[PDB]
């Protein structure tokens, strides 16, 4: 339920990533919580209330 | 035991890391510039290259 | 006459079809939901 | 060819035996062992 | 509190064709009129090195040899897409507020990020298609070791 | 073809190996398929075809044994007639096929 | 680490079966491996597989933990005294007693005033608020560093 | 997922000669079907050679062709073919394929090719034993009488000797629409044809039941007094056997006529496949036209 | 209310797309797997009981 | 993504947002002093 | 750990791999499995019945 | 699986025998030895 508009909109510090397995496997098998896996481009980040 | 010697055949697939070696400039690859192709809809405009 | 009727309503993306629910006055009503959908109307054809 | 013995006894010498015992092929009177032509039951599940 | 420490985007490695060592087996030429050709044939003419021999014994002959090879075809494709709201906020600013500038710079950055990701995908697909075309003609080791 | 293009050159680092005066570049392609979707084409699924018999009959006029010091079966006609085979799984474990 | 390349989506039944097979193999193989075998090469191979098996951290200070003559520290292995001295005696050709740099004090980290105002107002903390605000107003969407 | 691609690039992986591309340059503004839609497709799925069966069921090929996606050819080049899937109700040029003369205003249907095979002698991109089978574009009454003669052949296939069918096919295969002869290939039995025959007999039974006495007697009521050539030509196919009507009613009989129109619609939909092209202006050499409704 | 005759279903400024809802009992599929595109229809079938 | 060849459906663009949370584990030591010093 | 006691082997598949190492008396008090023997924490035998 | 046996004589020829005997598993006519899969008795007594 986290503010994903706050993730997509705010400036983000870049990193060299390293997942051990493939990242889509880690998303589909829940290494973490609240995994926003939208495909394409969802424009729902644009409207601000 | 009947008078039957059934001889079983089967297959087994193995996930295998191969390796490949090729000499220098073994084939010549010719390419060209990418071709941007537009595609317009009301909700979104996808592209193709 | 016209034991069944049929008409075109639209066409969908065939991947966003998923189960959600409607809530009106704290009453759940489970629904099939089609996100990217465009309407396309047509007249009542029939079949017997 | 793959390791397949007709009796459980002749299977048991293949497990008490040392490395490379699967490559051999011994026969009793009405029993026999056909051994693997390549040690892939000896090594490929035994890399650990 | 909730203590949002850091928001972390990804930096993708910008792997190219010529940056990889696999281009050592390749001869990468750029030819802009490539879609206007059907195929590229190559011709070779060899006459054999013969050898003299002793009498009471048949000899060889001058044999012309002409061999011909052909090119291949392997197109590739990446379909990146943009929402219409991104195109709306890219061109059309309004009201001059702070948040409109944030939406405009977000539209510019999602277009730029999509273009960079598309170029990286094009490079990876070029490497992939070259590797497929390389592996589709390589015999295994026992064949060439026998030969 | 070699007349066409390849004008300038740039240095970059990689790793090579020497084998009989032939130096060859070693390469791995994990960075091109790290978080991607398509399968790496060097990872391959090869397939062999196994075969094994069960329920044979060796001839009794020339029957013999070579493990009579190693093994001992009791006098049983079920012991002297093969109807089952014993194999292994993908795990090292005894499997039965009657 | 031996199935990271092959799985790229949600797992199949065959894929999870191979994961279970590797579990039941390596758990039986690697219990008390110091108590089982005591050769240098297999222990060194196991330890370098253990070192490669972990992933690096998202945050790394490059100038800390610098080994003299410019080497850097990948990781740390802790154990009890007897296991450590057995490792010392078994592999003497790879231990080096060296002096490295170390962070001399703790990471003093403090909240900004606007952090405190957001903390009392909306019950949340967004660290380095001024950098977020300045990079948002400028339009640069990538920070130099985090808090 | 991704949306619907208006432009589809096809690629010939096999090596083309110059004569095949020269033949393909004549194929611009032609309609081709595809089973699936991708941005970059292979040449096997394009065409109709992927569905040529040994059954050679023309009703099977027809029902398979109805479920494909139609596209137009564009921008022929080296090992690449642009395909435009056309949108609803817009203007599009088109090039005819079958040997049918075209006029204006008549709607067009898409059909499988009559006399398919080497007997038609088409040199359409023959490579890797794969042909480029183009679907014919015919006008309305040609396709209507083709489906009509197929259904009449199906209705005549029941309880008849094989030589009776062999004496019927020489009558029913000859279609001479618009001063150009055409033949019906391999009229055989099929389970889809059984479905059409079952719905045809059910609809015929229903319209026989819902027919009132005035509809049943209007032909005799007109033939007793009026006289024309068309009345004679429609009377001789009927059988042999001033009075007041027994019972008429407006409100009952308009309901009867509405249900009867519904049953005639459920009979009409068998022979009428679909409108897919509405021609505005043809080229004066009868080699191209413009159309709407795609 | 604001209904649409033809076209997509979207909010003003096209910030986010609007979905179509249908209850589970009116939902009906006749195939085990779907194609890339699928049309949605309306069926009123009459039980003449 | 990877650019796929002809006749193969390819993946579109995809972004993934994950979240990691902290773990709290406080420690405590009790110790006592008499009143003979006071 | 787990182990069987009193488990009965078949007779039609009767065999013996170890006959040079050991030989038992023909009485069935040794030829019918009714007890078992394990090892302690120290390497010493024990009898379970 | 843990080391188990049927007769004291077969345990005697297991324990009297050399190192690695506990990994093997032999069978008599009605008597049997199941062997532990890891040499835990061997290791745990040998480090002592």
């Amino acid at each position: 339920m986290e503010n994903w508009s706050a993730l997509e909109l705010l400036p983000k510090v870049g990193i060299p990533t390293d997942f051990l397995t493939h990242v889509k496997t880690s998303a589909g098998e829940e290494m973490f919580e609240a995994l926003r896996i939208y495909y394409g481009d969802d424009p729902e980040r644009y409207n601000i209330h | 035991h009947p008078g039957f010697a059934l001889t079983a055949v089967r297959t087994d697939t193995f996930e295998v890391d191969m390796l490949l070696y090729s000499g220098k400039s073994c084939t010549s690859v010719i390419i060209n510039n990418p071709i941007v192709t537009k595609e317009e809809r009301d909700i979104s405009t996808t592209y193709h290259v | 006459l016209c034991t069944g009727v049929i008409q075109k309503l639209g066409w969908c993306l065939a991947d966003d079809i998923h189960t959600s629910f409607l809530v009106h006055k704290e009453l759940k009503l489970s629904v099939v939901r089609l996100d990217n959908f465009s309407v396309e109307l047509g007249d009542f054809r029939e079949f017997v | 060819p793959i390791l397949s013995t007709t009796t459980l006894a002749l299977m048991e010498t293949k497990l008490k035996g040392g490395a490379g015992a699967f490559a051999t092929s011994e026969t009793h009177f009405g029993n026999y062992v056909v051994g693997e032509i390549i040690p892939l039951q000896q090594s490929m599940l035994f890399n650990s | 509190f909730e203590a949002i420490f850091g928001t972390f985007c990804n930096r993708l490695e910008w792997v190219y064709f010529l940056t990889s060592g696999l281009a050592a087996a390749a001869h990468a030429i750029k030819f802009h009129d490539l879609n206007k050709l059907t195929t590229g044939k190559m011709l070779f003419h060899v006459q054999v090195p013969r050898v003299a021999s002793g009498a009471g014994l048949p000899t060889s002959r001058q044999t012309t040899i002409m061999v011909t090879k052909y090119s291949e075809k392997s197109p590739i494709t990446i379909p990146f897409e943009l929402s219409a709201a991104c195109l709306t906020y890219l061109r059309e600013t309004f009201e001059g507020t702070i948040l409109d500038k944030i939406l405009n710079v977000e539209a510019m950055h999602t277009v730029l990020r999509a273009l960079k990701n598309t170029a990286d995908a094009m490079e990876r697909g070029l490497i992939h298609s070259f590797l497929q075309t390389l592996l589709r003609k390589a015999p295994p080791y026992f064949v060439v070791q026998t030969l | 073809l070699s007349q066409a293009g390849a004008h300038s050159l740039t240095p970059l680092s990689m790793d090579v190996i020497r084998l009989g005066e032939k130096t060859v570049i070693m390469e791995n392609l994990r960075r091109v398929y790290k978080n991607t979707d398509t399968k790496d084409p060097l990872e391959r699924n090869v397939d062999l075809t196994f075969f094994f018999p069960v329920g044979l009959y060796l001839p009794e006029d020339r029957g013999y044994t070579t493990v009579e010091s190693k093994v001992k079966l009791n006098d049983t006609v079920r012991n002297a007639l093969p109807t089952t085979a014993y194999l292994l799984n993908r795990d090292r474990a005894v499997q039965k096929i009657d | 680490v031996e199935n990271a390349t092959l799985a790229r989506q949600a797992l199949n039944r065959i894929q999870r079966s191979n994961i279970l097979q590797s579990f039941k193999a390596k758990m039986l193989a690697t219990l008390f491996l110091l108590n089982r075998t005591r050769d240098r090469d297999y222990v060194l191979k196991f330890l370098t597989r253990l070192a490669e098996a972990a992933t690096d951290s998202i945050l790394d200070n490059p100038t800390t933990y610098t080994t003299s003559s410019g080497a850097k520290i990948s990781g740390v292995m802790v154990s009890t005294a007897n296991v450590m001295q057995i490792i010392m005696s078994l592999l003497s050709s790879h231990i080096t007693k060296e002096t490295v740099s170390a962070p001399a004090t703790y990471g003093n980290f403090v909240l900004s005033p606007e952090n405190a105002v957001t903390a009392i107002s909306y019950h949340s903390i967004l660290a380095d608020f001024n950098s977020y605000k300045a990079h948002l107003t400028s339009g640069q969407p990538h920070l130099p560093n985090d808090s | 997922m991704a949306a619907m691609e208006a432009n589809i690039f096809c690629t010939f992986d096999h090596k083309l000669s110059i004569a095949d591309v020269g033949k393909l340059t004549k194929l611009v503004a032609a309609v081709v079907p595809i089973p699936q839609r991708l941005h970059l497709i292979k040449h096997y799925q394009l065409g109709l050679h992927q569905f040529v069966d040994h059954t050679r069921g023309y009703v099977r090929l027809r029902g398979l062709l109805r479920n494909m996606t139609l596209t137009l050819m564009r921008r022929v080049e080296g090992n690449q073919i642009l395909l435009h899937v056309p949108t609803h109700g817009l203007l599009y040029t088109v090039l005819n394929t079958g040997p049918v003369t075209w006029e204006k205003g008549d709607a067009l249907c898409v059909l499988p090719p009559l006399f398919h095979g080497p007997l038609a002698r088409e040199n359409l991109l023959t490579l890797g034993q794969w042909e480029l089978v183009l679907p014919w574009i015919v006008p309305m009454p040609l396709a209507l009488e083709i489906n009509q003669r197929l259904l009449i052949m199906g209705l005549f296939s029941l309880d008849r000797s094989y030589e009776e069918v062999k004496a019927a096919v020489q009558q029913l295969q000859t279609i001479t629409f618009r001063d150009a002869t055409f033949t019906i290939p391999d009229p055989v039995i099929d389970q889809h044809l059984l479905i059409d025959m079952k719905t045809a007999c059910l609809s015929m039974s229903m319209v026989a039941n819902l027919a009132s006495e005035l509809t049943m007697t209007y032909v005799r009521k007109l033939a007793l007094e009026d006289s024309s050539m068309l009345l004679v030509k429609c009377q001789e196919l009927l059988m042999r056997l001033p009075a007041r009507p027994q019972h008429v009613s407006p409100d009952d009989e308009i309901a009867r006529l509405s249900a009867l129109f519904v049953m005639l619609r459920q009979l009409d939909d068998l022979i009428r496949e679909q409108v897919v092209f509405t021609v505005c202006d043809v080229s004066p050499d009868n080699k191209s036209a413009t159309c709407i409704f795609k | 209310l604001t209904c649409v005759m033809r076209g997509y279903l979207y909010n003003t400024l096209k910030t986010e797309v609007f979905a179509l809802m249908i209850p589970k009992d009116m939902y009906l599929t006749w195939e085990e797997t779907r194609g890339r595109l699928q049309y949605v229809y309306l069926i009123i079938v009459y039980d003449y009981d």
